[PDB]
RNA sequence: UUUUAGUGGGCCAUUUUUGGUAAGCAGAACUGGCGAUGCGGGAUGAACCGAACGUAGAGUUAAGGUGCCGGAAUACACGCU
RNA sequence: AUGCCCUGACGAGUAGGCAGGCGUGGAGGUCAGUGACGAAGCCUAGACCGUAAGGUCGGGUCGAACGGCCUCUAGUGCAGA
């Protein structure tokens, strides 16, 4: 009487609840993702037949990648490498835009390449890159249960529901971001532009902010 | 590259098996890895960890010290669980009743023991009777009671006795150690 | 030879701060201080007494002690490789309040009084400081304010 | 064992992601926005093309 | 002959080798330097504090 | 035939020869490790010689194995050999070197009985 | 920087309690992209008005495209730079069909003949010059005159192999 | 928390400095390095740029390059000489 | 079950520390071990195993003893002085 063709069917049915769910949910999110981005375009029309100026809401998430390596690094800056966990070069983590982090990426910005980035590189760079951080041990997602396990908590379901807390900053986006292991990225596959890569991306280099091109250049190095 | 927080290949610091190479303490600490795993209960794992520890790491449990703990208020049907030897106290005249479960005895503990009435028991047996240290009283020795650690932090303004062979008037008592010889301390 | 006397290099930190020589104000030996204050270190410079040595300029600390005249401090000095307690017996026109110490205790009372209004009606009233947040969406409007600005200024010399 | 990454393997991308069909029924990605005609006003025109 | 006098060079990663470390603060500190009057009242008030906690209960 | 192993792979079949071997007889060719300051070897530069080390190792499903895929065995004589007797897949006998020729019939001959493959079957035989 | 693209960018200066509506300052920047358009602006405004990019916001940024981009234009761009000793005001007159090209062409001959780099160069006025004989320079006037045309003699025909086999001709 | 090895000749670079006409000189400050360290580049080189190293495979790069020696455009473009 | 298996990260190094191993003379125990039908030694751009220290085998030469494992012990490992 173990019961293994009653016990199977239950999990069974468990997981198509669960992956009900998730439907829904990401039915909802992409419903919440066209209409912010639609009303956002329709604004700075409204705006402009008004004669009005739209400015946007300022941004509240970069991603910020290592592009320097380990040696010769003075020790504020080296130890803001380390609280940011870009430890190695290629090394790429979501940061929540405050004062407090704004002041760290001025600190570390001669060794780092971020920008603002689109729910498109978040996308790619969860589904291909992405981590947990599980007893701690680098576990790869593959599975929306395991991303359950640790985050469901937070009601962090499934690997969109983690995007969606990555990308639109919520209240669980320390812990979400803390999840995942930071993203072991490669060279990027067509260069870096840019002969010299250790200059201002302003002054014809890589590092700082380099707004919305960060899409590109973190899309060629995954 | 990687710039490294921690250091790498760091070994934990404590024992994870026992450093001796008795076989009936191999046996013990197979009874109690498997408890620990098995058995989810922190005793087990309590026991386990102390099963591993040295010599003076083991202090021993004094029957005075075992009828104190069972002095305590609800304590006084628990099974004393001491990790280690059980010596004998001859300034204490009343013992309770009692089940001690150690790894050795003295003559004299023993004799004491199951002459209030008590009972003696290794840690297998406990283990049986308890597999889950249920209604137990885990008893440690005083580790820093030891003649090692009076001389443990050596310096000035310490008062933690000089490491010296003889002893006596001669014997370091006078320039550094008293203010009409030089200074004191 | 060197020189290394209990005030070297002291020429300017006890020195009596433009037209505000003389003698203390009355305050400064009126404010009561409790065991357990934390509290800044500025010696005057026109009381020889009681001062405290220039390392400690700027320091701030804790009240142990509490004496006829004077009050001792708990400071943290960095020795070598670690920190080392030292204890400080210093005359009160050394020694004033830390200002944190007050702005602190009236977030104090701000969170108790909305964790009342809280529990009055209204559970989760999100009660700790934030960083300064990024700006929202602004509509900025262009009514008696037509854009118009010109370019960069050609360089004269106008010596 | 062995790391799939979705983008590629379709299996894959509907193990995570049911929407993962929906979004393709639908096709959601190549899909049309609504055909508005709103027009900038002249002092943006001007401004624009200021000196 | 002559040599190098001072430096501090290498003397600040030698001190974070192990994390300049801070001093590990306690409930009651010591009363060293505590004012003797203050002490030997304290002594009394903790001694009728003692026997007013054990009347107390019993 | 012995058991199916993965191909066997050595990740280095060179001999790790000693610095200067080549060059001094009485410098042997056994492996000794550059205890010096300023060698070059020691210090890894390029076109010098390699140095022993862990990553080297042979895969453990492979390491001991033979070409033909065996553990060997070394063996005196018949009761040596008759305790290789239910590992005939995984373990060939080599005959010892000193084991006179009158002796190397009778340990080929219950080798043969056995099924025990014998990586030297040829030693102190009248050819 | 072979394709700058030119910018219409606003800023603001943050509104504070005692000013709100501040006064909306305006530049034309031609730069490669948006963000060096911004970081250009914030240079210029810092040198103009007090303010900086911490204490400001930007409103707007747009792209201005050439209103003619195939008309055949000529150009009188006045231009401030620094050389090895000093700082000079400079006009140049540049023939080209855009004013992004016009720009791209003052750069390369600016870093040619004056060694000077883009950290070095303040564009002042690009202004269309709209009538014939206000141009100025000789080295434009001569592509104004009437019914023009020349050859290009020693025509050098570029070769794919590395061997040829006619010894070949510059006739055009 | 205990115990113990080696060390207690240093040197170079950026920046701030003292003495000196100055020095690959002498002496300090902060950090990074060499010593103690190979690798790619600077022809060559203790320290410079890049990057720090188990053994391999594939891919992408850094710094530096792409007439030929030499892997890679006797590329494209605006001029100057 | 200092076994087997699963998961993750990591790997530069003088002076130095610690660990796990390899080898030599002799001792206690064992393999009722090897051997004049050939022990030990020695030679061998012959073979096999080990990351390595080393270990094993084949052929030649030789002529009396010598090995494996478990422990014990030291006058125990050489390129230099
Ligand atoms: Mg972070
Ligand atoms: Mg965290
Ligand atoms: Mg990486
Ligand atoms: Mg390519
Ligand atoms: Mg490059
Ligand atoms: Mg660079
Ligand atoms: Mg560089
Ligand atoms: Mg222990
Ligand atoms: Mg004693
Ligand atoms: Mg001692
Ligand atoms: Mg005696
Ligand atoms: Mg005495
Ligand atoms: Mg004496
Ligand atoms: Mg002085
Ligand atoms: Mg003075
Ligand atoms: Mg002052
Ligand atoms: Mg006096
Ligand atoms: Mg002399
Ligand atoms: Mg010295
Ligand atoms: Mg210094
Ligand atoms: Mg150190
Ligand atoms: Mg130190
Ligand atoms: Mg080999
Ligand atoms: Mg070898
Ligand atoms: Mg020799
Ligand atoms: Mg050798
Ligand atoms: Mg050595
Ligand atoms: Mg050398
Ligand atoms: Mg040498
Ligand atoms: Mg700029
Ligand atoms: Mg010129
Ligand atoms: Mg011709
Ligand atoms: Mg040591
Ligand atoms: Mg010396
Ligand atoms: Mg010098
Ligand atoms: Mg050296
Ligand atoms: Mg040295
Ligand atoms: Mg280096
Ligand atoms: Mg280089
Ligand atoms: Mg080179
Ligand atoms: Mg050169
Ligand atoms: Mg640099
Ligand atoms: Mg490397
Ligand atoms: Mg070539
Ligand atoms: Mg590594
Ligand atoms: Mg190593
Ligand atoms: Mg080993
Ligand atoms: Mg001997
Ligand atoms: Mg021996
Ligand atoms: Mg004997
Ligand atoms: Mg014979
Ligand atoms: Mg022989
Ligand atoms: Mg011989
Ligand atoms: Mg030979
Ligand atoms: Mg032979
Ligand atoms: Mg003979
Ligand atoms: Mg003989
Ligand atoms: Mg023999
Ligand atoms: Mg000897
Ligand atoms: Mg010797
Ligand atoms: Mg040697
Ligand atoms: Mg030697
Ligand atoms: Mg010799």
């Amino acid at each position: 009487a173990e019961q293994v063709a009653a016990e199977r069917a239950a999990r069974k049915a468990a997981n198509k609840e669960k992956r009900a769910i998730i439907l829904e949910r990401n039915a909802a999110y992409q419903k919440e993702y066209e209409t912010a981005e639609r009303n956002i375009i329709q604004a700075k029309r409204d705006a402009k037949a008004a004669g009005s100026y739209y400015v946007e809401a300022q941004h509240k998430l970069v991603f910020v990648v290592r592009i320097k390596g380990i040696n010769k690094i003075p020790p504020k800056p080296r130890k803001v490498l380390q609280l940011l966990r870009l430890t190695r070069i290629n090394s790429g983590t979501f940061v929540k835009v405050t004062k407090a982090t704004l002041e760290l990426l001025k600190l570390i910005e001669p060794y780092v390449a971020y920008g603002y980035p689109s729910y498109s590189t978040i996308r790619q760079l969860v589904y291909k890159r992405g981590f947990g951080k599980i007893n701690k041990q680098r576990v790869p997602l593959s599975d929306n249960a395991i991303i359950e396990a640790n985050l469901g908590k937070y009601g962090i379901l499934s690997i969109d529901d983690l995007i969606h807390e990555i990308i639109t900053v919520g209240p669980h986006f320390k812990q979400a971001n803390n999840f995942l292991w930071p993203f072991k990225l490669s060279n990027p596959s067509g260069g870096w532009g840019v002969p010299r890569k250790f200059k201002h991306f302003i002054q014809g280099g890589s590092f700082g902010n380099r707004e919305e091109f960060i899409n590109k250049l973190v899309k060629s190095m995954n | 590259g990687i710039d490294h927080t921690s250091k790498q290949h760091k070994r934990s610091g404590h024992r994870t098996a026992p450093k001796s190479d008795n076989v009936y303490l191999k046996l013990l600490v197979k009874l109690y890895t498997f408890l620990a795993r098995r058995t989810d209960a922190p005793f087990n794992k309590v026991v386990l960890k102390a099963l591993f520890l040295s010599k003076i790491n083991r202090p021993p449990v004094s029957v005075s010290r075992i009828a104190r703990a069972l002095k305590q208020e609800g304590a006084a049907n628990k099974t004393v669980v001491v990790v280690g030897t059980v010596t004998d106290d001859a300034r204490i005249f009343e013992f309770p009743k009692t089940t001690v479960a150690a790894l050795r005895f003295t003559a004299g503990a023993r004799a004491k023991i199951v002459k209030a009435g008590g009972e003696c028991i290794t840690l297998d047996q406990l283990a049986v009777r308890a597999p889950k240290g249920q209604n137990t009283l885990i008893l440690r020795g005083p580790r820093n009671s030891r003649e090692a650690v009076r001389h443990f932090g050596m310096g000035p303004h310490k008062g933690k006795a000089p490491r010296i062979l003889s002893t006596g008037r001669k014997f370091e008592r006078a320039r550094g150690r008293r203010r009409s010889k030089g200074f004191k301390v | 030879g060197k020189s290394h006397g209990y005030r070297s290099r002291t020429r300017y930190m006890f020195q009596r701060d433009f037209r505000k020589h003389g003698a203390v104000h009355l305050s400064t030996y009126l404010k009561v201080y409790k065991v357990g204050d934390i509290v800044d270190i500025k010696a005057n410079g026109s009381i020889q007494k009681g001062m405290p040595h220039k390392f400690y300029q700027g320091k701030t600390g804790v009240v142990y002690n509490v004496t006829k005249s004077s009050v001792g401090v708990i400071i943290n000095k960095m020795v070598g490789n670690r920190y080392l307690e030292k204890r400080l017996n210093l005359r009160v026109e050394h020694i004033k309040h830390s200002k944190c110490r007050q702005e602190f205790l009236e977030r104090v009372k701000a969170n108790a009084a909305k964790r009342a209004e809280a529990k009055a009606q209204g559970v989760a009233v999100q009660l700790k400081r934030q960083p300064a947040q990024p700006r929202e969406s602004r509509i900025v409007s262009t009514e008696g304010n037509v854009p118009q600005t010109l370019a960069p200024v050609p360089y004269e010399t106008f010596i | 064992v062995l790391k799939k990454n979705p983008l590629k393997n379709k299996q894959v991308l509907l193990r995570l992601n049911p929407y993962a069909k929906v979004f393709a029924a639908e096709k959601l990605g190549s899909k049309k926005a609504e055909k508005t005609g709103t027009k900038p006003a002249a002092v943006f025109t001007e401004t624009l093309k200021h000196d | 002959a002559k040599s190098k006098n001072h430096t501090a060079h290498n003397q600040t990663r030698k001190a974070h080798r192990n994390g300049i470390k801070k001093p590990k603060t306690y409930k009651y500190p010591s009363l060293k330097g505590v004012d003797p009057k203050f002490r030997r009242n304290h002594k009394h008030a903790l001694h009728g504090t003692a026997k007013a906690l054990a009347a107390a209960k019993k | 035939a012995s058991l199916p192993h993965p191909k066997i792979v050595k990740k280095h079949t060179k001999k790790f020869k000693r610095h200067h071997s080549d060059r001094y007889h009485r410098v042997a060719e056994n492996w000794r490790k550059q205890k010096g300051i300023d060698s070059v070897v020691r210090r890894r530069f390029r076109g010098n010689i390699s140095q022993p080390k862990i990553g080297y190792g042979s895969n453990k499903k492979t390491k001991f194995l033979s070409p033909s895929g065996h553990k060997t065995f070394l063996v005196a004589n018949v009761k040596d050999l008759e305790t290789l007797t239910m590992h005939t897949k995984t373990y060939a006998a080599e005959i010892a070197h000193n084991i006179s020729a009158k002796n190397r019939v009778v340990i080929l001959a219950r080798a043969k009985a056995l099924g025990i493959k014998v990586t030297n079957p040829k030693g102190r035989l009248a050819l | 920087m072979a394709h700058f693209k030119e910018y219409q960018v606003i800023g603001r200066r943050l509104p504070t309690e005692s000013v709100p509506e501040p006064k909306l300052f305006r530049m034309r920047i031609f730069a490669s992209n948006e963000v060096i358009a911004k970081s250009r602006y914030w240079y210029f405004l810092q040198k103009l008005h007090k303010v900086k990019k911490a204490s400001g916001e930007i409103v707007s940024i747009n792209q201005i495209n050439e209103a003619h981009p195939t008309k055949v234009k000529n150009f009188g761009v006045w231009v401030r730079y620094d050389s090895r000793s000093g700082t000079h005001n400079m006009y140049k007159e540049i023939r080209d069909v855009s004013r992004v090209a016009a720009v791209e062409t003052l750069y390369q001959d600016m870093a040619a003949r004056h060694r000077a780099r883009f950290r070095s160069i303040h564009i002042l006025k690009v202004a269309e010059i709209e009538k014939t004989a206000d141009v100025k320079r000789q080295y434009v006037k001569q592509f104004l005159t009437k019914d023009l045309k020349f050859p290009l003699p020693h025509r050098v025909q570029k070769s794919t192999k590395t061997f040829s086999y006619k010894r070949p001709s510059t006739f055009y």
